[PDB]
This record gives C-alpha cells, structure tokens and sequence, in this order.
RNA sequence: GGGCCUGACUGCGAGGCCUGCAAGCCGAGCAGGGGCGAAAGCCGGGCCUAGUGAACCGGUGGUCCCGUGUGGAAGGGCCAU
RNA sequence: GGAUGACCCCAGGCGGUAGGGGAGCGUUCCCGAUGCCGAUGAAGGCCGACCCGCGAGGGCGGCUGGAGGUAAGGGAAGUGC
RNA sequence: GUGGAGCCUGGGAGUGAGGGCGCGAGCGAUAACGUCCGCGUCCGAGCGCGGGAACAACCGAGACCGCCAGCUAAGGCCCCC
RNA sequence: GAGGGGUUGUGGCGUGCCUAUUGAAGCAUGAGCCGGCGACUCACGGUCGUGGGCGAGCUUAAGCCGUUGAGGCGGAGGCGUAGGGAAACCGAGUCCGAACAGGGCGCAGCGGCCGCAAAGUCCGCGGCCGUGGACCCGAAACCGGGC
RNA sequence: UGGUUCGUGGAGCCAUGGGGGAAUCUGGGCGGACCACCGCCUAAGGCUAAGUACUCCGGGUGACCGAUAGCGCACCAGUAC
RNA sequence: GGGGGGAACCUGGGGAACUGAAACAUCUCAGUACCCAGAGGAGAGGAAAGAGAAAUCGACUCCCUGAGUAGCGGCGAGCGA
C-alpha cells in the first residue's frame, strides 16, 4: 500500500531528530501533504513524528 | 416444498421453434425457408463463413504476413506470462511463480515475469522476468525482487 | 512500361542498397540515372544510380 | 466433432483485443514501380476489417 | 522559353471523397535530409479525369528477426522490387 | 388509477405472401404415483341443438366399450397431414 | 413534427423471376398485354369490400369481431337494379 | 319442447383446394375416396441470447469410490486474469520510425469494511451457424465384389 | 516409393523394390538437410499376460416399440412368392 | 499336425468410386467400401539402435488431456500428429 503523510502539528519546540525526520519525509510546511510509500523506514519515522502528521493509508 | 413446487424461473426453459407444422404456426409448408433455391433444399449452402458465390472470397484475396513455421514445427524455447503487481496485493510475504499457478493467475510451463500494472507491496517476489517499472515499483515499496533462472 | 521504357532501381552509391523504383525510356536514356536521392540508410541525399530491376 | 480453424484466415488476419479483425493492406504484392511512396507506404500498415466480413473471419477461428 | 535542379522524397498523416466488400481518390500539417527562391513560399512527378490486375506460388536486393539439444548452416520471416 | 395482472377507465393500433417475434392447444413418455380415478365401468368408439375457451381444444351428458386411466405442477420428444 | 418515427449494438430472416398503370426518356415502327431505365403508384402480399356488364394492378377505399342502425366515396337514381 | 333441430321453395350473393407464378376458377401441377405411415433431428463444436452457480477467477476430463435410478472423489487440463509485434522482444503498453513526431492496435462499477451489481466462467434452455445423410422423397450415373 | 502432420518441401526419422556395400564398442543408429560440440540409444532373432475391441450366445435394465410400430419374421420367415 | 466354419471385433496382403474441392487433374472421400489370407476369445503391440531438450523420461496397449495445438495443404477444399 501508500501512505498519505499531512504535517498538522509544528516541530517547533520539538527535538532536532524529530525536525529531522520531516525533512526525511520531505514535509516542510504545515499541512503539506507527501503520497510516500509504505516502507519501514520511511514508515519508521512516520512513527517517530505521530504527534505532528496525519496519515493517509491510501493503496 | 415437494416435487410439484420444483419449477424453473420463467423463461430458463423455452420451448423450441417447430416449423413445417401447419399454416396457424406461421412457420407451415416452407417450414420458414422461403421458397426455392439452394438455401431451401436440405443440406443447404456452402459455408457462408467463407464461400462467395463463386468469386475470390474477402478472406482469400487478403494477403499473408509473418512466419507460419515449418516442419518439425514450433521451436521449443522459453514462454514468459506476465503477472502485474495488481495481481500480487493477496499474497503475503513470499511469491514465486507455483503459488502464481495455484492462485489461478499464472499458467503451467510459463515462465513468470512482473509486469507493473498496480501498486506494489514489500513482498519478497521471485520471478524470471520484471519489467522496467515492475522492478522500479517493487524497489520503491520495499520488496525484494529476486531474479530467477 | 514496355520494352523500350523499362523499370528500374536506384541504389544509393554509398551504401549501395536499393531505395527507389522508377521507370525511363532507355532508348531516350541510354545511359544510367545518376539522381540525388534522400537514401534512409544514410539518412542524407546520396547519388542513387541506377541498376537491373 | 469440433470445428476446425480456418488456417487461411489464421495466416492473414489476427483478431485484436477488442474484437476487431486487423489484415495488411492489399495492392503492393507486386507492380510497385510506378506507385508512389504514399501507396507503398500506407498499403504496408493493418486495417481494420469491415464489420460484417470480419465477422465471418473469427467465426473460422474459434479458438484464439 | 530559360537558369538552377531530382520532392518522379524517407518516416508519417489530421481530415475527408467514394463505397456492399476489397478497392479507388484528395490531403493540410509534423520530422529527416534536400531543391528552387532575396523572400513570401513552392516541391511527396506530370492541367485533370484512362494507360490496369486481389491473393497464392516463386525470383532478386536489403535486413540480421526465427534457426527444431547447443554454436553454425539449411530454410523461413520482415523491408524493397 | 391501485400499486407491481388484482381488475377498471380513457385513447390508439389490429388487410397481409416470404419472413421475424410472442402466447397457447393437443399427442407419446418420465417425476408427482407403494398415490389417485376405475366394473356403481378405464381407454377407445358413436352422438349432443349443453358448458368453458378467440382458437387449437377442454368439460359435461347419453349410447357403445369391457380394463385400464392418470391431476395440480414440472421434465423429455419418433408430437399434430 | 412523439411517429409500428429515428439512431446505436446484437440475434433471426426472407428477397435478389416482378407485373400493370401515370409521367420522363432510350430501343421498337411517334407497333406490341413489346422491351430497357428513371419518378410515382398500385397488384404482388389487399384474387377482401364498392364502381367499372363480367376483369390482379382504372376510379372509390386500407377488411379486429357483431348489429334486420346512420352518413358518405366512386358510380349511379326508366325497368333488369 | 316467444326456443331449437332437420329439410329446401323462392330471392340476394358467390370463379374448388394445393402448388407454381408477374398473374390461375382457370383449359397450368397434384389429388378417385377413406384410414393408417409420412419430412427441420441428434452428436460434437461455434455464436448469440436467456435461467441459475460462482467470480479474478470459473470449471473439471478420463478415471476412482460409493449407490444399484445416491452421490461423491478426481485440478490432469480448459477458458479468463494483457497487450502489441512477422518475430527477437518489450510490456500498460507495444508496433512502425532516427523521433522524446504522428499514427495503428491496446490500457481505467453501485450504495451505508459490508452488502448490490459485475469481468469472466460453469451448467441448463432457446435461436442460428459448422461437421456429419442434417428437412423428407427422387435421378440419370460412378465404383467394388459377385451372378 | 510408402508410412508419419509432413502433398519434394531446408525432408530428417521409420519401412523397402533396385544398385553399391561395411564394421563388432575406439563398434554403430538417433536428436528434422548438413558440420562440429553435447547427449540419447544399441539395428538387422524370437516370445510375452493384464488394461483395449466385438456381441452369434445368457442375463439384467429402459422418460425404448407396441402388430403399417418394434428385427425382414410376435404367427410353421429368410417361408410363400 | 493341417484342411473347414464362426455375428461383429482384430492383424496382415491388396484396394475403389460416387462425393468434396460449388467445374477439375494434385488434393478429398480413404487406406474407407470391398476382395483375400490369417488369428483368436480376443487380435495387434510390447521390454528402446525409443522419446527429445526436461541436465528429463523409461516396454506395450487403452481412455482422458495436450489439441483442432504443432504443422500439413492446387497454403484451396480441407488434412491433422
Ligand atoms: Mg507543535
Ligand atoms: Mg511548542
Ligand atoms: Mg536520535
Ligand atoms: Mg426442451
Ligand atoms: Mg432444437
Ligand atoms: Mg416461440
Ligand atoms: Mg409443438
Ligand atoms: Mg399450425
Ligand atoms: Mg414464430
Ligand atoms: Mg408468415
Ligand atoms: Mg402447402
Ligand atoms: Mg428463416
Ligand atoms: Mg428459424
Ligand atoms: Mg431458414
Ligand atoms: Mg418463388
Ligand atoms: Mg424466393
Ligand atoms: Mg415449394
Ligand atoms: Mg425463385
Ligand atoms: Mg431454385
Ligand atoms: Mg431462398
Ligand atoms: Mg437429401
Ligand atoms: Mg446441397
Ligand atoms: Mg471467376
Ligand atoms: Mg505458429
Ligand atoms: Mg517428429
Ligand atoms: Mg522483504
Ligand atoms: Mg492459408
Ligand atoms: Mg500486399
Ligand atoms: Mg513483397
Ligand atoms: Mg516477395
Ligand atoms: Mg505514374
Ligand atoms: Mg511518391
Ligand atoms: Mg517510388
Ligand atoms: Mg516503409
Ligand atoms: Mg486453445
Ligand atoms: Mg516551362
Ligand atoms: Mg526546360
Ligand atoms: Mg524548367
Ligand atoms: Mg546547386
Ligand atoms: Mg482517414
Ligand atoms: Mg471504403
Ligand atoms: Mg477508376
Ligand atoms: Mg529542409
Ligand atoms: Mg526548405
Ligand atoms: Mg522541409
Ligand atoms: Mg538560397
Ligand atoms: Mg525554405
Ligand atoms: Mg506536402
Ligand atoms: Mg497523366
Ligand atoms: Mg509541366
Ligand atoms: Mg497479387
Ligand atoms: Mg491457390
Ligand atoms: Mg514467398
Ligand atoms: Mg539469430
Ligand atoms: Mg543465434
Ligand atoms: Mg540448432
Ligand atoms: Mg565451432
Ligand atoms: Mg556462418
Ligand atoms: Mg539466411
Ligand atoms: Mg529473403
Ligand atoms: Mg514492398
Ligand atoms: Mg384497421
Ligand atoms: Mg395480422
Ligand atoms: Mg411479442
Ligand atoms: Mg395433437
Ligand atoms: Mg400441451
Ligand atoms: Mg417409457
Ligand atoms: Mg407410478
Ligand atoms: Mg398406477
Ligand atoms: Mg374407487
Ligand atoms: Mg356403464
Ligand atoms: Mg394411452
Ligand atoms: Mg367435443
Ligand atoms: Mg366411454
Ligand atoms: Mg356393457
Ligand atoms: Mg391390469
Ligand atoms: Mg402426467
Ligand atoms: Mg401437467
Ligand atoms: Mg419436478
Ligand atoms: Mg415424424
Ligand atoms: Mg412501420
Ligand atoms: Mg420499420
Ligand atoms: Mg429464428
Ligand atoms: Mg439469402
Ligand atoms: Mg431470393
Ligand atoms: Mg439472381
Ligand atoms: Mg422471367
Ligand atoms: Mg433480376
Ligand atoms: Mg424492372
Ligand atoms: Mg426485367
Ligand atoms: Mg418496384
Ligand atoms: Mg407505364
Ligand atoms: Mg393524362
Ligand atoms: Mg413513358
Ligand atoms: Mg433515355
Ligand atoms: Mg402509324
Ligand atoms: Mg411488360
Ligand atoms: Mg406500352
Ligand atoms: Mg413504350
Ligand atoms: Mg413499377
Ligand atoms: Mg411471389
Ligand atoms: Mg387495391
Ligand atoms: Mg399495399
Ligand atoms: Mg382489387
Ligand atoms: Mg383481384
Ligand atoms: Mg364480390
Ligand atoms: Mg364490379
Ligand atoms: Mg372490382
Ligand atoms: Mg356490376
Ligand atoms: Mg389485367
Ligand atoms: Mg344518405
Ligand atoms: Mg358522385
Ligand atoms: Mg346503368
Ligand atoms: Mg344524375
Ligand atoms: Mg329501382
Ligand atoms: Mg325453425
Ligand atoms: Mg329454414
Ligand atoms: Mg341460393
Ligand atoms: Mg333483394
Ligand atoms: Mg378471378
Ligand atoms: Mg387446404
Ligand atoms: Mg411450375
Ligand atoms: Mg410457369
Ligand atoms: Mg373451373
Ligand atoms: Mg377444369
Ligand atoms: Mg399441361
Ligand atoms: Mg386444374
Ligand atoms: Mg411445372
Ligand atoms: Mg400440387
Ligand atoms: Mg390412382
Ligand atoms: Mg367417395
Ligand atoms: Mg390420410
Ligand atoms: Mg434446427
Ligand atoms: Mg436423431
Ligand atoms: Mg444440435
Ligand atoms: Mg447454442
Ligand atoms: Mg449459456
Ligand atoms: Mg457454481
Ligand atoms: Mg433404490
Ligand atoms: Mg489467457
Ligand atoms: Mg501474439
Ligand atoms: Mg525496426
Ligand atoms: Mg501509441
Ligand atoms: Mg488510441
Ligand atoms: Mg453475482
Ligand atoms: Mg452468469
Ligand atoms: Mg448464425
Ligand atoms: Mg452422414
Ligand atoms: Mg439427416
Ligand atoms: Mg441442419
Ligand atoms: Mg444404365
Ligand atoms: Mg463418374
Ligand atoms: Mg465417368
Ligand atoms: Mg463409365
Ligand atoms: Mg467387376
Ligand atoms: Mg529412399
Ligand atoms: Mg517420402
Ligand atoms: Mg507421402
Ligand atoms: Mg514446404
Ligand atoms: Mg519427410
Ligand atoms: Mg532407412
Ligand atoms: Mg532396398
Ligand atoms: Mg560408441
Ligand atoms: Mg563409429
Ligand atoms: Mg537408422
Ligand atoms: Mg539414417
Ligand atoms: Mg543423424
Ligand atoms: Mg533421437
Ligand atoms: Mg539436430
Ligand atoms: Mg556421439
Ligand atoms: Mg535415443
Ligand atoms: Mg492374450
Ligand atoms: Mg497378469
Ligand atoms: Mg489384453
Ligand atoms: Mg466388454
Ligand atoms: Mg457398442
Ligand atoms: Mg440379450
Ligand atoms: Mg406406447
Ligand atoms: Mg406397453
Ligand atoms: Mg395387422
Ligand atoms: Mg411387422
Ligand atoms: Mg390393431
Ligand atoms: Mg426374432
Ligand atoms: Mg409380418
Ligand atoms: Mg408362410
Ligand atoms: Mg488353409
Ligand atoms: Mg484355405
Ligand atoms: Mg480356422
Ligand atoms: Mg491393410
Ligand atoms: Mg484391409
Ligand atoms: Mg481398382
Ligand atoms: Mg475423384
Ligand atoms: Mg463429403
Ligand atoms: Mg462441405
Ligand atoms: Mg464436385
Ligand atoms: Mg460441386
Ligand atoms: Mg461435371
Ligand atoms: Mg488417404
Ligand atoms: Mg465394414
Ligand atoms: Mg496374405
Ligand atoms: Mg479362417
Ligand atoms: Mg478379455
Ligand atoms: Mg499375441
Ligand atoms: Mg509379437
Ligand atoms: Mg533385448
Ligand atoms: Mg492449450
Ligand atoms: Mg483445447
Ligand atoms: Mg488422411
Ligand atoms: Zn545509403
């Protein structure tokens, strides 16, 4: 399947790793969809920064 | 619900056209032939499929292309059939080509090759062929193409 | 065509394959057709010359 | 017993996927030197059949 | 009538005329490489309508696609005639 | 209309060869049937001005006949001159 | 313009001997119940009905069934009638 | 037994049936009359439609086991899931082409995960086609082996 | 020449009427002309159950016939003629 | 020991034509009908000088399938492993 990844909350205030992993995604603004794959790794840090995305399992 | 309930949905068993038999049926004398003529007589015309009435039939005068082969006829070599990644989304894990064949979606004695219809999915799929975009796709989700011969 | 005008092909003199056919009165054309000819092979204009049908 | 295919159509003619019947242009077997390059040209591409004699062809290719 | 020429193009082909089929016919435009022109442009033979013959079978040039365990070869295919 | 042909109202169509379609009738045979009709008379025959059906037909009654016949509903054809 | 109109797709055909008539021509002889096309019509298939003495195709007119009712069409209204 | 049946005097109307035909009561075919026999079928395959089953799948064949008018097992295989190309091949494309050009042939359901429908396929039924003699009857003939 | 799907086809394989005519495993045949490589097999002696075919005969059973049907024959029929 | 017979079946030796190809000759019908010899309750075949590509299989026969595929074919009609 995909995954449909929305930047909802701000890593502003959060830790370095986590700002990170956005620019991993490739999420740089608020409320920036990405049509990812639905790999570990990049399902791995989707998991790291829950609390500032919303997921999408589209297929 | 006994024997005599036991009836078919209307219209699953028709009656059949019977001809020749009198002049209220609308098919009596010419049983529904006309009147004379080739077509009329029993046994009928040549196969309308093909012939003509006596000219080069339209099938005849096209022309032909390609190889038909020749004795000893078909050279044995190996046969691709293609499966798309679409038709891979109900396995889980492993794919080579026998669970393709039990699945119903390759068929025996072909060699199994991807072909990127569809999304794929991180399974390990063992194949003798991919296609361009299959082995693209099947990179990009997490799967483990495995290339066989 | 006939005797007289036979049919003929033009055959790129630098790769040498033949790429036209055309037709000339021979009696009023003895010798070859020298032409200028766009040959795909070459994929330019060539001398094309003629030769035996 | 079972119908034979017609091999004469099974050598010119091929049955596309949507069902038409697809054959190569006649007129360019022979007699060619006096037609031009766009005659040559367009009789080497397939057309498509008229209906009802495509029709009659894949009824003489029952199993393709 | 004259000068330069070979578009008597290669790859295609929107759209049609005609039409029972199969055929026949017209064709702008795009690309290749050209010809003439200062240029606009024109040029895919001929003022036009006849000058013709579907398939099968085989010839020839090309191609290098198939090659009956394998590499070749035989023989085919494909393009042209 | 009312609700699904439940029947009713209105309107229109309804000559017909080849021919297309639809709805039926009847014949033989199977299931229904270890049932049911039958000597208080089966089938078949002969009548009928009677009933039902547009019709093919089906009832019914009388006479003959003397032992078989076979429903609703389905199934299959050596099925109608 | 809602018509047994039209259009698309598919199943089944039959027909591919027409004929009369009116008009337009050709052929024939400004002959033929002649012949060959064109437009229309009817017969074919309306040899059902009225008229035309009788008579497929001229006039009238498109027969679902019934009526010991009415109105008309052509043609008729001295007798047959 | 206010009806009905039989008969038919007169009056009106009225050109057999079937077949073949442009056209037949036709002086064109056939039939003396009656009774019985007498002509569109079956198999396999195809195509289309239709009634169901299942559906990215559907289905078994021969057999085997059971039954003795009991069914089941059997997946070999078949069709479908991908096409384009003469093909090597590539593949949601492919083929032609130098082309990233153009063109040919190709490639994408309804409802609040659940139903509904469905590709497809299987079986039944029906029409029609193919192969058989294929609606029935009919030659004159041809051939074989005998007399 | 035949057999094979193979109709002379690139025509091998199997068989053999004619001609020529070997070898004994380092022998020989085959894998579709042919060559090489790589394999497969052992010719020119013979026999061999079972699974398969048929139905004169016996039996069982029919959505088989019911005396113009069912065999040509239900019967003194392959008879009468 | 042989002889001859036996419905159909079987092997072998010979082997048509109508017909189809909408004419016809190759082709088809068909190695069928038929003739002959022989066998037997069966007959044939059978233990690889096979298959043919699986680095594989393992006598023969028979059914299903492969497959109306591969091919064959006045590359027609058709034939068909
Ligand atoms: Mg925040
Ligand atoms: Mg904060
Ligand atoms: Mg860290
Ligand atoms: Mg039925
Ligand atoms: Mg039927
Ligand atoms: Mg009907
Ligand atoms: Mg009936
Ligand atoms: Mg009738
Ligand atoms: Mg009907
Ligand atoms: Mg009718
Ligand atoms: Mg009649
Ligand atoms: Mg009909
Ligand atoms: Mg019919
Ligand atoms: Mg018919
Ligand atoms: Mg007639
Ligand atoms: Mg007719
Ligand atoms: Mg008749
Ligand atoms: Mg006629
Ligand atoms: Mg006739
Ligand atoms: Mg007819
Ligand atoms: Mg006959
Ligand atoms: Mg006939
Ligand atoms: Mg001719
Ligand atoms: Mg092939
Ligand atoms: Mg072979
Ligand atoms: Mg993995
Ligand atoms: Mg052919
Ligand atoms: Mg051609
Ligand atoms: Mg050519
Ligand atoms: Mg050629
Ligand atoms: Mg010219
Ligand atoms: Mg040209
Ligand atoms: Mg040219
Ligand atoms: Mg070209
Ligand atoms: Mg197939
Ligand atoms: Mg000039
Ligand atoms: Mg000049
Ligand atoms: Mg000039
Ligand atoms: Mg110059
Ligand atoms: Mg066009
Ligand atoms: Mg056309
Ligand atoms: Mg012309
Ligand atoms: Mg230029
Ligand atoms: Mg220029
Ligand atoms: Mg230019
Ligand atoms: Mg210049
Ligand atoms: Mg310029
Ligand atoms: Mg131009
Ligand atoms: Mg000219
Ligand atoms: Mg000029
Ligand atoms: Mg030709
Ligand atoms: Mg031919
Ligand atoms: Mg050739
Ligand atoms: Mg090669
Ligand atoms: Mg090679
Ligand atoms: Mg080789
Ligand atoms: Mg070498
Ligand atoms: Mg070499
Ligand atoms: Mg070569
Ligand atoms: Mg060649
Ligand atoms: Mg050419
Ligand atoms: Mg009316
Ligand atoms: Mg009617
Ligand atoms: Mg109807
Ligand atoms: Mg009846
Ligand atoms: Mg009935
Ligand atoms: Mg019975
Ligand atoms: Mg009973
Ligand atoms: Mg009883
Ligand atoms: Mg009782
Ligand atoms: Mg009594
Ligand atoms: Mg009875
Ligand atoms: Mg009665
Ligand atoms: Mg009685
Ligand atoms: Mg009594
Ligand atoms: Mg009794
Ligand atoms: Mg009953
Ligand atoms: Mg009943
Ligand atoms: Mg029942
Ligand atoms: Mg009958
Ligand atoms: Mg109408
Ligand atoms: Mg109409
Ligand atoms: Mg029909
Ligand atoms: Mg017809
Ligand atoms: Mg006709
Ligand atoms: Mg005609
Ligand atoms: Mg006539
Ligand atoms: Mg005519
Ligand atoms: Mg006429
Ligand atoms: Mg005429
Ligand atoms: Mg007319
Ligand atoms: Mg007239
Ligand atoms: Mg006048
Ligand atoms: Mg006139
Ligand atoms: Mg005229
Ligand atoms: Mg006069
Ligand atoms: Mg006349
Ligand atoms: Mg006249
Ligand atoms: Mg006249
Ligand atoms: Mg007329
Ligand atoms: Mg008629
Ligand atoms: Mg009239
Ligand atoms: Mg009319
Ligand atoms: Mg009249
Ligand atoms: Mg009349
Ligand atoms: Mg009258
Ligand atoms: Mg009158
Ligand atoms: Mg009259
Ligand atoms: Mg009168
Ligand atoms: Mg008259
Ligand atoms: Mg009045
Ligand atoms: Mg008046
Ligand atoms: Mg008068
Ligand atoms: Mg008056
Ligand atoms: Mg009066
Ligand atoms: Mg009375
Ligand atoms: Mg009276
Ligand atoms: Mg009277
Ligand atoms: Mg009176
Ligand atoms: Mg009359
Ligand atoms: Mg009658
Ligand atoms: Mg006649
Ligand atoms: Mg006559
Ligand atoms: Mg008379
Ligand atoms: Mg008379
Ligand atoms: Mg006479
Ligand atoms: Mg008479
Ligand atoms: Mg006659
Ligand atoms: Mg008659
Ligand atoms: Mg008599
Ligand atoms: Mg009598
Ligand atoms: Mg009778
Ligand atoms: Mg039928
Ligand atoms: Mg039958
Ligand atoms: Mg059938
Ligand atoms: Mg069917
Ligand atoms: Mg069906
Ligand atoms: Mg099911
Ligand atoms: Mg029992
Ligand atoms: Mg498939
Ligand atoms: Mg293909
Ligand atoms: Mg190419
Ligand atoms: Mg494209
Ligand atoms: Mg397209
Ligand atoms: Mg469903
Ligand atoms: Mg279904
Ligand atoms: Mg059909
Ligand atoms: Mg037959
Ligand atoms: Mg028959
Ligand atoms: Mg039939
Ligand atoms: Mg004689
Ligand atoms: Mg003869
Ligand atoms: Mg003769
Ligand atoms: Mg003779
Ligand atoms: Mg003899
Ligand atoms: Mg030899
Ligand atoms: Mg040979
Ligand atoms: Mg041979
Ligand atoms: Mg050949
Ligand atoms: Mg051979
Ligand atoms: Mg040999
Ligand atoms: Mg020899
Ligand atoms: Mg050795
Ligand atoms: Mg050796
Ligand atoms: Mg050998
Ligand atoms: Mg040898
Ligand atoms: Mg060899
Ligand atoms: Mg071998
Ligand atoms: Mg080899
Ligand atoms: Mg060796
Ligand atoms: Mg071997
Ligand atoms: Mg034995
Ligand atoms: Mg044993
Ligand atoms: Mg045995
Ligand atoms: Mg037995
Ligand atoms: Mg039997
Ligand atoms: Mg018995
Ligand atoms: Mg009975
Ligand atoms: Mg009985
Ligand atoms: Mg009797
Ligand atoms: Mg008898
Ligand atoms: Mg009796
Ligand atoms: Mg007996
Ligand atoms: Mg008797
Ligand atoms: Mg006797
Ligand atoms: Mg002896
Ligand atoms: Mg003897
Ligand atoms: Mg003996
Ligand atoms: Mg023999
Ligand atoms: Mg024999
Ligand atoms: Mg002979
Ligand atoms: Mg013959
Ligand atoms: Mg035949
Ligand atoms: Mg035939
Ligand atoms: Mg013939
Ligand atoms: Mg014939
Ligand atoms: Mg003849
Ligand atoms: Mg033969
Ligand atoms: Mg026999
Ligand atoms: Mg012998
Ligand atoms: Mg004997
Ligand atoms: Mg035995
Ligand atoms: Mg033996
Ligand atoms: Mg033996
Ligand atoms: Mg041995
Ligand atoms: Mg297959
Ligand atoms: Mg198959
Ligand atoms: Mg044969
Ligand atoms: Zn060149």
């Amino acid at each position: 399947p995909r995954l449909k990844v929305k930047l909802v909350k701000s890593p502003i205030g959060y830790p370095k790793d986590q700002k990170a992993a956005l620019k991993a995604l490739g999420l740089r603004r608020l409320q920036q969809e990405r049509v990812l794959e639905d790999t570990p790794a990049i399902r791995g840090n989707v998991e790291k920064v829950a609390h500032l995305v919303r997921v999408e399992v589209v297929e | 619900m006994k024997l005599s309930d036991l009836r078919p949905n209307p219209g699953a068993n028709k009656r059949r056209k019977r001809v020749g038999r009198g002049p209220g049926s609308g098919h009596g004398k010419t049983a529904t032939r006309g009147h004379k003529g080739q077509k009329s007589r029993s046994g009928g015309l040549k196969d309308p499929r093909r012939f003509e009435g006596g000219r080069s039939t339209t099938l005849m005068r096209l022309p032909k292309r390609g190889m038909q082969g020749q004795v000893p006829g078909e050279i044995k070599r190996p046969r691709y059939q293609g499966v798309n990644l679409k038709d891979l989304a109900r396995f889980e894990g492993e794919v080579t080509p026998e669970l393709l064949v039990r699945a119903g979606l390759l068929k025996k004695g072909y060699r199994l090759k991807i072909l990127g219809e569809g999304e794929a999915k991180p399974l390990k799929v063992v194949a003798h062929a991919f296609s361009k975009s299959a082995l693209e796709k099947l990179k990009a989700a997490g799967g483990e193409p495995v290339l066989l011969e | 065509a006939s005797e007289v005008r036979i049919k003929l092909l033009l055959e790129c003199t630098e790769c040498k394959r033949r790429n036209y056919a055309t037709e000339k009165n021979k009696r009023n054309t003895p010798n070859k057709l020298e032409l200028r000819k766009y040959c795909p092979w070459c994929r330019k204009h060539t001398v094309h010359r003629e030769v035996k049908i | 017993p079972k119908m034979k295919t017609h091999k004469g159509a099974k050598k010119r003619v091929k049955i596309t996927a949507s069902g038409k019947v697809v054959a190569m242009k006649t007129g360019k077997r022979h007699l060619n030197w006096q037609k031009s390059g766009k005659e040559i040209r367009q009789k080497g591409r397939k057309f498509v059949l008229a209906k009802p004699e495509a029709e009659r062809i894949k009824l003489l290719l029952p199993y393709e």
